[PDB]
């Protein structure tokens, strides 16, 4: 073990709902315990910080300590799209005088978007005109893509862009290769298509 | 056990 | 009150890099760390006075001083197996107390200079099934072939950047992921209505700023210094 | 600044008998500021090789500190403790009593 | 209250021949288990007890670099200080502060403090509530203002309240043939004639601990203050304490006064008489 263990695993939580880290840590005269958020990219920073048993609230999100069994919770109500970070879990020891990280958890929130029209459309150069490029757009958000088992095809992950002249978001991914003969209905075979896909002449 | 280092005046 | 310098750095494998944290807070405690991508913290080195320092968990191939309160300089050597990494410097008032961490400095040694390369970026216009279908209109931009992975990517309507209907892939992907110099490929979307796109008067620009080589480092290669430049594609609207 | 007189008590450890192995001890206490001299005296010279209680203090912030040795009395071996701090003009010279 | 931690620090400045002077000890009840002074040759905390010097390297490392950091937030607070009053650099000043928690029957925290001294008299101290400071002077409202601006004093209950009791309570069970023992006194009486009317009884009372004790005089079974002395506990060097109190009685009528110990290791308190 480490003496501070978070699951790394990446964590999924729908917009506006309640996302809850937790965080266990090995009792080394821990006194002290802070959470950290981390974009990518980018430096942690300290968002929040609890030294006694109980509920700690600032904000959207409240920090929670239970000393008797070790672990320490963190939960943020109303998950927005810029709570999409990697949450690290900080502790103190007393013993040694040392100050522990956790290897920190990813979380990702994922949009309530309704009324989906997926599919997938095909977009040449602006300037070239001779290479193209195929976009999955307008998918819900139980579908998943993958990478693509061809050095040669390149595939994206998901992608949450929001419209804010609307008031709409809508997941993309974009997939390209030079093989010259190119389908965008070859492109996104390996992920799940949804049977609810628009495929263009 | 000692405490952490303590705040100066 | 804490600054690392340089945001982005690049040298050659064989000697040594000098990595630098300056700190204001008038903390004691002073720690450097390194975060591989997809993973946490590992601690190199700290010190908890003025003329102390210790090793941490992975110290093998650096080097540490610390002449004054405020300077902790990390010197890492070519005895380091895998100098690539994101460097973070944190301080605090001691050594249980909470860190508050430098904006950090990304480090990527290679084995020659060869592999650098600037972006390549291309903006790819929407379809005409996309607008009938949808009413509204993605714009779509790709920067291929660059090495290392930094840059920033930013979109620019009518000279303005914009943030709204954006949305960028959160770290490039390797061109080809079974090799160790692979290339880098970055992906960046733009949505707009169908109404703004078909507006000839409307200007769309895709500007990757890449961060390479410095205008001081020699290049012998007779190929474009890979310097670092700003690369970008234009689109113009089309009522077609 | 508060400047207290330290309290003198010399003393064995054990009931003094003689002929058997016991230590002598001095305990300055209830003193302020912490310097203070303390010499165990034998027939009025100085015992070398004295050892001394780490500094430590009271609730009234007054320090205490234990000075012992280890010695072995006789019927008419004198032993005293001299104690020296900022409030006395002079050291102060305390007689061991084999019944205090 | 049944246990007690605490930790006692003292910082005098000696202007003009070296830095301040740093004395740190630790005590669990009367016992005392760490200490660290800035003149000694180790340069580290260094074990008072047998029990203490099973902890790790981790401990003794670590408990040396907090003392060092508390002497060097003792070093910048002499020269603070000083500020605060306009006093001058040629003159010798000292700083103390101590800790710690008090725990019940149950082993589970009862009582906190944590409290500051400048020159032999109160600074500043935390309440009862471990929640709010007591400023003595003008000078020491500064430091409240500036410690309430840094919740100091919610850090400090996280110790007094957490790893204070709970490393008081592994103390307890490393040490339990020692800190859990109750030595009862062993106490005699001896007379000493004064004069041809007069006669002091000394009640005698060694080899106890705690400390904590009480002798009181009783004649035909009533309480005597008058001519009684009680000197103070010494302790005896071993570990043990020592008191006794004595009562000047006329003479021939010694058997009317009696001595009376209570303590720890004493259900019912003993009765010591001469004869």
């Amino acid at each position: 073990q480490k003496e501070v263990e978070q699951n790394s695993g990446p964590l999924s939580v729908p917009e506006g709902a309640i996302a809850s880290l937790n965080c266990t840590y090995s009792d080394r005269g821990s006194q002290s315990f802070f959470w950290y958020r981390q974009y990518s990219g980018k430096s942690p920073e300290l968002i929040m910080s609890i030294y006694s048993n109980g509920d700690k609230e600032d904000g959207r999100f409240t920090a929670q300590l239970n000393k008797a069994s070790q672990y320490v919770s963190l939960l943020i109500r109303d998950s927005q799209p810029s709570d999409s970070a990697t949450y690290l879990c900080a502790v103190n020891a007393l013993l040694g005088n040392q100050f522990y990280f956790g290897t920190g958890t990813s979380l990702t929130v994922i949009p309530n978007i309704q009324n989906p029209d997926p599919a997938v459309y095909q977009l040449r150069d602006s300037k070239s005109s001779d290479k193209s490029v195929c976009l999955f757009t307008d998918f819900d958000s139980q579908t998943n893509v993958s990478q693509s088992k061809d050095s040669d095809v390149y595939i994206t992950d998901k992608c949450v862009l929001d419209m804010r002249s609307m008031d709409f978001k809508s997941n993309s991914a974009v997939a390209w290769s030079n093989k010259s003969d190119f389908a965008c209905a070859n492109a996104f075979n390996n992920s799940i298509i949804p049977e609810d896909t628009f495929f263009p002449s | 056990i000692l405490d952490q280092v303590p705040f100066s005046v | 009150g804490i600054t690392q310098s340089p945001k982005y750095l690049f040298r050659k494998e064989g000697q040594n890099v000098t990595l630098s944290c300056e700190q204001n807070l008038n903390h004691d405690a002073m720690y450097w760390y390194r975060q591989d991508p997809g993973q946490g913290l590992r601690l190199i080195y700290y010190s908890q006075i003025v003329n102390d320092f210790q090793k941490g968990d992975i110290a093998e191939g650096y080097s540490v001083s610390r002449e004054k309160k405020e300077s902790f300089p990390l010197t890492v050597t070519s005895a380091q197996k895998n100098p690539t990494a994101f460097y973070l410097c944190a301080s605090s008032m001691g050594g249980t107390y909470e860190q508050y961490f430098g904006p950090g400095t990304r480090l990527t040694v290679t084995e020659d200079l060869k592999n650098v390369f600037p972006p390549e970026v291309a903006v790819f216009e929407p379809s005409e099934a996309e607008i009938s279908h949808t009413q509204k209109a993605t714009l779509v931009c790709l920067a291929t072939g660059f090495y290392p992975d930094h840059v920033e990517l930013s979109w620019w309507v009518n000279g303005k950047e914009v943030h709204s209907g954006v949305c960028t892939d959160p770290q490039p992907l390797k061109e080809q992921p079974a090799l160790n110099d692979s290339r880098y490929a970055l992906s960046s979307r733009l949505r707009v209505s169908a109404t703004f796109w078909q507006d000839p008067r409307n200007h769309f620009r895709c500007q990757v700023q890449f961060y390479g080589l410095s205008e001081n480092d020699e290049w012998t290669q007779d190929r474009a210094k890979p310097v670092t430049q700003i690369v970008s594609a234009e689109a113009w609207g089309r009522a077609d | 600044m508060i400047q207290r007189t330290p309290k003198i008590q010399v003393y064995s450890r054990h009931p003094a008998e003689n002929g058997k192995s016991n230590f002598l001890n001095c305990y300055v206490s209830g003193f302020h500021p912490s310097d203070i001299e303390v010499d165990l005296l034998k027939n009025g010279e100085r015992i070398e090789k004295v050892e001394h209680s780490d500094l430590s203090f009271s609730k009234d912030w007054s320090f205490y500190l234990l000075y012992y040795t280890e010695f072995t009395p006789t019927e008419k071996d004198e032993y005293a403790c001299r104690v020296n701090h900022v409030t006395l003009s002079q050291p102060k010279i305390v007689k061991w009593d084999r019944d205090m | 209250g049944s246990h007690s931690m605490r930790y006692f620090f003292t910082s005098v400045s000696r202007p003009g021949r070296g830095e301040p002077r740093f004395i740190a000890v630790g005590y669990v009840d009367d016992t005392q288990f760490v200490r660290f002074d800035s003149d000694a040759a180790s340069q580290r905390m260094e074990p008072r007890a047998p029990w203490i010097e099973q902890e790790g390297p981790e401990y003794w490392d670590g408990e040396t670099r907090k003392v060092k950091a508390h002497s060097q937030t003792h070093r910048v607070d002499l020269g603070t200080l000083r500020g605060y009053y306009n006093q001058s650099e040629a003159g010798s000043h000292t700083v103390q502060r101590m800790y710690g928690c008090d725990v019940g029957s149950d082993w589970r925290f009862l009582r906190g403090y944590h409290q500051y001294a400048y020159d032999g008299k109160d600074y500043i101290a935390l309440k009862e509530d471990l929640r709010s400071w007591t400023a003595a002077d003008m000078a020491a409202q500064t430091t409240k203002h500036k410690w309430e601006a840094a919740h100091v004093a919610e850090q400090l209950r996280a110790y007094l309240e957490g790893t204070c009791v709970e490393w008081l309570r592994r103390y307890l069970e490393n040490g339990k043939e020692t800190l859990q023992r109750t030595d009862a006194p062993k106490t005699h009486m001896t007379h000493h004639a004064v004069s041809d009317h007069e006669a002091t009884l000394r009640c005698w009372a060694l080899s106890f601990y705690p400390a904590e004790i009480t002798l009181t005089w009783q004649r035909d079974g009533e309480d005597q203050t008058q001519d009684t002395e009680l000197v103070e506990t010494r302790p005896a060097g071993d570990g043990t304490f020592q008191k006794w109190a004595a009562v000047v009685v006329p003479s021939g009528q010694e058997q009317r006064y009696t001595c009376h110990v209570q303590h720890e290791g004493l259900p019912k308190p003993l009765t010591l008489r001469w004869e």
